[PDB]
This record gives structure tokens, C-alpha cells and sequence, in this order.
């Protein structure tokens, strides 16, 4: 009988890319208005997009306009929903339905689209150099990158001028599901008195850049 | 338009006459449709053109339009009619939906029949012991299930699941699963399940070994 | 310059559906052989698929033939990889590269495709009826569905003949990331002696069906 | 064909002459290419037609073909050349890759310079204390980092990350991060980090309050 089957769901990070599929049987999908409707877990109904038979006039909701694309392929009798620039609100069960009279006659089973653990800007703490750490004429300082999601973070030192001795460590996954790493550089012990040292951390996911000047430990 | 559905929820016993109002902010498009979304299923078309009964829809459902306040009427509420109902506008490719109206079925307050199940001989060999407490055919939905092991109250090691409202007698059903290791289950004798509704509390129990 | 950008990665369950994208700049993608190469985390290189300029002759690896589709869109200067019938081995970082001379000249940054917690058949245990549970002439029995992934499981009683009194509970997510539920039915206390009671659990994800006959508890 | 790359891994000091052999099971297609995949990056084309040097590839790399055993040669190993290298056949749309040959750079065995960092005043206010121990510019890769708090050995509350081999001096670098609550950090005085390489063990330490 008239049956709408949906596939392509899953979990994606904010942004990402997901193409939901909706294959039809028992009728020519090119002969009907087709709609996409989403339902947030434990919430109401929100119309997402639509397409016209043959004319292929695509209509969109204002909440997705500029991020989502609805297209149909007559050969496979299947309608599609391409999802880019995904956000937290885009987490919902997505249905595909066929327009009947002035309503939606038939409906699919729906497939879920879920967002990730959401973006999180990093926290930057100074790995303070100390006289106790100071070994001969070689002192060590750094600045820690903690609790960021997702990857990556670009760490540079003194606007990129400082390269010799810089060691940025690979990111770890803490038990809180949050990425973390650190970057350190070895400096002359004499340079501690005069040379200022700023770490340059950039988080393009969160569009956040942090610049911390590591300084001698005190009380 | 802004489909304002009233109320957000309501409860009514079997045989009641139920009315749901959906008001369009500013529209003249008579094209308004009604749907029924049973828990965990897809929206089911009920009424289109706010007057016409979709083929296969029970008599009880009926539609109307108070100019801007399109109304859905259930003449004789059946226990199967428990669901969330939505209204839908179609302006110039402008498909807007109401916030939704949940319908629960009221019923004479009844206590649950309670059964307790010791973990099976098979599950014990695997290494995990699951003791399940059943609350059958009770109303209303809310209750308080507490687990006791040798008169020591348990916490955090239980998971409960409640059925949807029974489509015949309008009652619920709940299962509380208590999960413990094999070693823990072998280290205790008295297992009891306590359920609290209003002024009444009932406790089933079993003793490890008693046959 | 010549730049290949990839998107569309994420995590999907076995089966599922994922369309990887590969947008190009600085050259006409319709004028080059384009390849998809995957690298399993901490493993070697495996060629996935290929496509021909203009002629659009698609070539596939035997490990994906019948599940993956490679297509190119000249208008967007972008090549695509559609991924269905996904499995555990399909977990890898996927790159798109352009054929140069007799090799791959330029490469993208690569996007990751990850499989879920893998399929897991359910365990079925009998909720044994007892005289202690036996209330007047109403006894209760069921059979528990534990530790299955993903959803759903279809539970019926006595090949579907038994419907009155059957109550299948919504699935829970145990702390082990494994779905679990139970289904119970109330029976006449006299029927315990004669009527056999079998639960019918079906797990289409794992293509497994379990039929357990719940029976009186003993020692 | 079945590109059999030999060996699966090798280590060589700076200036050594390095050879990697890739044998085709049964082929005559001279179209064989070589790539360099640095850790965390995309494969970089090195040699095509098993003889020609891709534009922008250092002299040191060279290719050859022993009929079935296509070989890649690095005349003068540089510390930057540390990477995993792959060979690639292109038969009739048959792009097959070798298992891969990892190249590590051997170097005179050196001990790490060790520094310890008490958690910053800022991170303490947040509620979490992270004490980080640094192992700088040492060879070989392996070591044993142990955390001690008031001479009590810690376990499970540490995370370590090791850099890739330094592209100049061929050494590694490792950071062990020990994570503790604010209350736990305020309840102890002696914090020490112990590193064990072969016959030598070194311990840096700090005492809460000493300034």
C-alpha cells in the first residue's frame, strides 16, 4: 500500500551534514506535494520544508532557511532533506508526509536526528614557571587548555614568534567527555625577568580565542 | 498564522463530550486539519477542511470553525481516544501547527495488583540478579515504589517503566526493575517491594530459599 | 589553490545512511579522476571507490560493492559518497583525493565515520509465576528482555493468540548502554496447571527471535 | 595485486640510508606510487611512476622497481622524515595499498628534563585541581610516570599525552596530568612526580604553601 519509509538519521555535531531520505511506494512521488515535519523529543510539531510535484517549488521554514535543502529524485521515487549548519534545536524526530486534500494523508515512521554534546569553549590556565622548576639556565612554562568541545584548538606562543622549544601536546578525552591538552615552552631562566610570554589559543568551533600571559607563581 | 490550541491538556472519563479549540491569529483559509498522535506513533489524519471526516475516522470526531476558532469535537469519548491532538493551518505554503492538546482518560481510582519476581535461576548463573516488581492496572498514574533488602532501603539501583494508558479500562501499569550483582543477591534473604498511593501502601515480599 | 574540503561525517548505527561530501576548488572536478580512500583508526590505507571524469564510470572496492554509491555533481564541483548497510569495519577516516599522473596528487582533510555500540541480541529470562504471587484466581507471569541494542524488540505471547492482559513495558536504557524491557500477562490461577505460556521476542536488528516458555518457579 | 610492504616498521638514526620494499603479487603495471603520511595528516604524494619525484619532494627520496619489488630509498635520513610510508598500485581501476611501513628516528638515549606545576590560583577557585608533570626532550619513547601525594601513590586519576617525535632532535615529550578536586588538593601538602627510565628514576616535588 501507500508507504513512506525514512532513513539517514543519526547523531551529528553542530554544523555537520546529514541527508535524510524518504522512499515512497504505491504512488508516484512526482505527482504529490511532499512535506517534512519534525517533532522535538517531548514537544510539538514544526513544519520543516516542502516541495511541489514536477514544478519542484521548494518551501522552507524560517528556522532552517539557508541551512536545509529539500530535493526529490523521481527515478528512485524518493524525497530528500539535506541538513547543514545543524544546531541544538535541530534535535528532533523527522517525518516525511504526503499532501492530501488540504492536509497530510500518509506518514512515515520517522527517523531521529540528534546533536552532539554541544559546543564548549576551552578554559586556559597558566602553567606557572618557578625557581624550583628552574633548572640551571632553562625554565619551563606553559598554559593549559581544559574542557573544550569539539576539536580542535590551535595553540601558538607570543603571536607565533616563539617556535623553538614550543611543545603542544595531543588532546585527551577527560571522563567528562571534554577535550583537554596543554602547550609548553622552555625558556632561558634569565628571560623570565623581562620577556613576556602569552599563549594564543583559538577555538574555531566556538569562535573563541584566548590569550593568557603566563607569569611567575606567587602567593 | 499562529495556531493557538486550547487547552494544553485535559482529562475526561469514558463517554464524555470533548472539545478542543484552535484559534488562528489572523486567517481566512478554511483549510484546517486535525490529527491524532498516539504515543510513539506517527500523526494520524482525522479531519480535513475542518469539516470533512478522513476515510476511516470514527464518528465521534467532528470539526467546526468559529471564524477564527476552529474546534474539534469528540461526541462520545472512548478509552482508545487517549492521545495528543494537533491542529494544522495551510496558508501560502505556510503549514503551521498548534502547540498541542494532550487527552488523558479519567477513571475511577483503583489500586494496583502487585506481584514480585525473584531473579531466575538462569540470570543468577550469568552474574546479575534482576528483581522486578509489577504494578498492574491502577489509576491514577502516580505512585511511589521503594525497594527494601533485609529491611534496608535501596536507592539508585532501580529502573521503572510505565505503560501507556490501557485502551480498554483506562488504567496504567508499571514495572520497577531492581538490579544487583550475583554476590549481593546471595548475601541477603528478605526482598520486598513497597508501593505508596495516597493513604494506602502495599508490600509484597519473598525470602531467598522459601519454596 | 587546489583544495579538497570534506564534510558529512558522524556516528551511525549498523545499516543507517550517510552521504559524505567533497567540495573542490581551483580545478574542474569534472575533468579529473576522483577517489575515496579510508583509513581505519590505527590501521592502513584502503581504497573505497572512484569515478571517471565526464564518463562517470564508477569503480568500487569489493568490501563495499552493493552498499556504497559514489556520485559527482558538476554544478557544485563536489563529489559524494553515499554509505548504506554500514558495518563495524566501515569505521574509518575517509579522504577524497584527485588522481594525478598515475597517483593521488591532492588530498582533503578527511572526515570520520563511526559505527555505534554494535548490534547485540537480547537475553530473555522468565518472570516466574508463584503461589505467593497468585492472588485469588489471578496469577501473573512474564518474561524479561535484557541487554539488547539497538531498538526495537517485538514481544508477543503464545504466537499472538494471547492478547488480553498482555502488558509490554517501554524500553529502558540501562547504565551499560543496553536497552531492556519486560512483558507480562495476567492469567487465571487455575490455568497455570494446564496452559503453556511462551513469550515471542523478535529482534530484527540482530535477526534473532527468542521463544521462552515461562513456567512455575521451583528449587 | 597484493602490495606486500616490507618491513612493517623500522628505526634509523639521522643520516642513515633507508630502504622500503613493496612487492606486487602478480603485476607488470609500472604505475606505482609512494606516499608519506605524517601522524594526524593526510597522505603526501612522494614518488609516482615508481621513478619520478613529485614536485616539491626532497632529493633524499628515490624510487626503483625490482620487477615485482618496487623499492623506495631515502639517501640521507632527516629527522623530519619520521612518518608512516605507504605504496600504491593502480591496475585496471584496482588501487591497492601496502600494509604500511612506520619509520621512527633513532637517537642517542637521553633523559628528560622534568618540571612540575602546582594547579593555578584560578583553577583552584573553579573547584578542580590539575597538577601537570612534564617530561621534556627524552629518548626513547617509553617511561613510567607515577604520582605521589604525601608519599601516597595515586592511580587512575592521571592522564598522559606524548608528543610526536621532535623533527629536529628526534626526542619525545610527555605531560602527565593529575586531576583532583579542590577539597582533596587542600587536604595534602607533598606532591611529587616520579619518572622511571631503565636504571634511572627522578622525582620533582612541591609543598603546598612553600613560596
Amino acid at each position: 500500500e501507500v508507504q513512506l519509509v525514512e532513513s539517514g538519521g543519526g547523531l551529528v555535531q553542530p554544523g555537520g551534514s546529514l541527508r535524510l531520505s524518504c522512499a515512497a511506494s504505491g504512488f508516484n512521488l512526482r505527482s504529490y506535494y511532499m512535506h517534512w515535519v519534525r517533532q522535538a523529543p517531548g514537544k510539538g510539531l514544526e513544519w520543516v520544508a516542502s516541495i511541489s510535484p514536477y514544478y519542484s517549488y521548494t518551501y522552507y521554514a524560517d528556522s532552517v532557511k539557508g541551512r536545509f535543502t529539500i530535493s526529490a529524485d523521481t527515478s528512485k521515487n524518493t524525497a530528500y532533506l539535506q541538513m547543514n549548519s545543524l544546531r541544538a534545536e535541530d534535535t528532533a524526530v523527522y517525518y516525511c508526509a504526503r499532501h492530501g486534500y488540504g492536509a497530510m494523508d500518509y506518514w512515515g515512521q520517522g527517523t531521529l536526528v540528534t546533536v552532539f554534546n554541544q559546543i564548549k569553549g576551552p578554559s586556559v590556565f597558566p602553567l606557572a614557571p618557578s625557581s624550583k622548576s628552574t633548572s640551571g639556565g632553562t625554565a619551563a612554562l606553559g598554559c593549559l587548555v581544559k574542557d573544550y568541545f569539539p576539536g580542535p584548538v590551535t595553540v601558538s606562543w607570543n603571536s607565533g614568534a616563539l617556535t623553538s622549544g614550543v611543545h603542544t601536546f595531543p588532546a585527551v578525552l577527560q571522563s567528562s567527555g571534554l577535550y583537554s591538552l596543554s602547550s609548553v615552552v622552555t625558556v632561558p631562566s634569565s628571560s623570565l625577568g623581562t620577556q613576556t610570554y602569552i599563549c594564543n589559543v583559538n577555538h574555531k568551533p566556538s569562535n573563541t580565542k584566548v590569550d593568557k600571559k603566563v607569569e611567575p607563581k606567587s602567593c | 498564522i499562529q495556531m493557538t490550541q486550547s487547552p494544553s491538556s485535559l482529562s475526561a472519563s469514558v463517554g464524555d463530550r470533548v472539545t478542543i479549540t484552535c484559534r488562528a491569529s489572523q486567517s481566512v483559509s478554511s483549510a484546517v486539519a486535525w490529527y491524532q498522535q498516539k504515543p510513539g506513533k506517527a500523526p494520524k489524519l482525522l479531519i480535513y477542511s475542518a469539516s470533512s471526516l478522513y476515510s476511516g475516522v470514527p464518528s465521534r470526531f467532528s470539526g467546526s470553525r468559529s471564524g477564527t476558532d476552529f474546534t474539534l469535537t469528540i461526541s462520545s469519548l472512548q478509552p482508545e481516544d487517549f492521545a495528543t491532538y494537533y491542529c494544522q493551518q495551510s496558508s501560502y505554503s505556510l503549514i503551521t501547527f498548534g502547540q498541542g492538546t494532550k487527552v488523558e482518560i479519567k477513571r475511577t481510582v483503583a489500586a494496583p495488583s502487585v506481584f514480585i519476581f525473584p531473579p531466575s535461576d538462569e540470570q543468577l548463573k550469568s552474574g546479575t540478579a534482576s528483581v522486578v516488581c509489577l504494578l498492574n492496572n491502577f489509576y491514577p498514574r502516580e505512585a511511589k515504589v521503594s525497594w527494601y533488602v533485609d529491611n534496608a532501603l535501596q536507592s539508585g539501583n532501580s529502573q521503572e517503566s510505565v505503560t501507556e494508558q490501557d485502551s480498554k479500562d483506562s488504567t496504567y501499569s508499571l514495572s520497577s526493575t531492581l538490579t544487583l550483582s550475583k554476590a549481593d543477591y546471595e548475601k541477603h534473604k528478605v526482598y520486598a517491594c513497597e508501593v505508596t498511593q495516597g493513604t494506602t501502601s502495599v508490600t509484597k515480599s519473598f525470602n531467598r530459599g522459601e519454596c
